[PDB]
């Protein structure tokens, strides 16, 4: 009977942090979490050192060492970390479907835009940062107009090599 | 599978024997040593006993 | 009992304008037609202004604004436009499968060739036009030898960014 | 009761020459073998002259004429050629999944590496040969650390155009 | 789903009901307002009536 965090919303929300939207194709890949803390749901991941592991640290990704994919919302995750994949757990990375993610940009994004990754934190945006600290995920595009700090769905394809931007 | 059926081979049932066998292999490897993917410390390398 | 347009053909034809050929994968995408007139069946489409719409006008596509996909033959399309998707209708764009399209080239095409788009009209060909008016669909290839103005099937992948050719 | 070639192995091996590893997507394509001798199981193939044929000779592949794909282990292949696709036979080419192949490199490969093809013989390696005799399969990556002349599984996507390296 | 039966939650059965609910929500929104994707002008914002 818990009425806390009641906002009396006009209508239903759109999605959650890492939920997918149904479509026939999806590469979902099982990896093992390597970071000491968990990994959030809609997040980018790099290639681990365990030959099948992944890390949440993408500060050193390059066109030669591209990022691995994006985690998905699992909803059965050990109930000790709130919404995360705990250490030593199947990660369920996705690299082909359409997924809801979080926007980090001042002016927001619109339907068809490039997707730029900020290597410092691992956040998605519309344009390059400008100090050799951003990559462009070459095969990727948005699918929703959204403001700053809101959820937008994007279409992703990680087999296309990334592009470095200074 | 249809070429193996007219030879009396039973491909679906011949792929289950070896799958059980490799399952037992996996259980053995987990029991007697570790994976370092789930931190399943084994009997031969547990770091909490005195050496 | 309609015998008009009888040509007494030697054997069955190969396909129609926008028919697909069966295969396990296919991204088929639902878009809304934005052009005042309809859109033909085997045609290229650009990104609309309605955040899920499409236009048949591809005169301004670039590597920064890649084309969206190719429509497919639906066979249930409002019977007022002969073989088109009327205005305000689900468009069924395809961007992964193998599809029959129309050839516009003098010498024809053979099995494995690049696919070049002429931005002026939106026709597919074998080589670049030569006046900064053509794109190369980077991930695309033919699958049939065909003469001028005939049907040929091609394999298409629209996640690979296009290449500009002057 | 045949005990020849008994090595008393510690545990089961990993895979065979051209076996696949299960995953939801796979483009498997039916081609007809054109070479006089057969074609091995985990091998690269080029575009034939029969509009649906393939050859094992990839000595002349270029970015303009990319390779076609990789054959898969069929296990029902006419029992006259030991492990090959005989002449005039369905070839089952694969161009999207993850497949076990043979490594030809001095220092071996690790988890995430580029895949380089040596056009002279048609062998996969980690780095370019260095005399305009190697291609880079742009969308391709390894998935296992393996030594010289061992089996390693790699993830493959042949719609991305190759890159020439001198 | 095999895990939400351990707590007696009936996950698949809870989704169909809420899908019908969001269905009715969508029909209502189309009926009383407009989306500007198919140009369905609603009752509260139709541009042909006098205000």
């Amino acid at each position: 009977m818990a009425p806390y965090n009641e906002t009396y919303a006009s209508d239903y929300a759109f999605a959650y942090e890492g939920m997918v939207s149904d479509i026939a194709p999806a590469d979902i890949i099982s990896r093992t979490v390597e970071t000491s803390a968990g990994i959030g749901f809609g997040k980018i991941v790099a290639q681990g050192t365990s030959d099948r592991g992944c890390k949440a640290d993408v500060s050193a990704v390059s066109p030669t060492a591209p990022p691995l994919g994006i985690t998905v919302r699992s909803q059965a995750t050990e109930n000790l970390t709130l919404d995360k994949y705990p250490r030593y757990d199947g990660a369920a990375i996705m690299r082909k479907g359409v997924i809801w993610v979080l926007v980090t940009d001042a002016g927001g994004v619109v339907a068809g835009d490039p997707v730029w990754l900020k290597k410092s934190d691992g956040t998605f945006s519309n344009a390059d940062v400008g100090s050799s600290g951003g990559l462009r995920l070459a095969g990727c595009r948005w699918d929703t107009s959204a403001a700053n700090g809101a959820l937008a769905r994007m279409r992703v394809d990680f087999d296309v090599p990334p592009v470095a931007g200074a | 599978v249809n070429q193996a059926i007219m030879l009396g081979m039973n491909l679906p049932g011949e792929k289950a024997n070896l799958a059980r066998l490799v399952y037992e292999r996996m259980v053995d490897r987990v029991a007697f040593t570790g994976d370092a993917e789930k931190d399943f410390k084994g009997l031969f390398n547990n770091g909490a006993v005195t050496a």
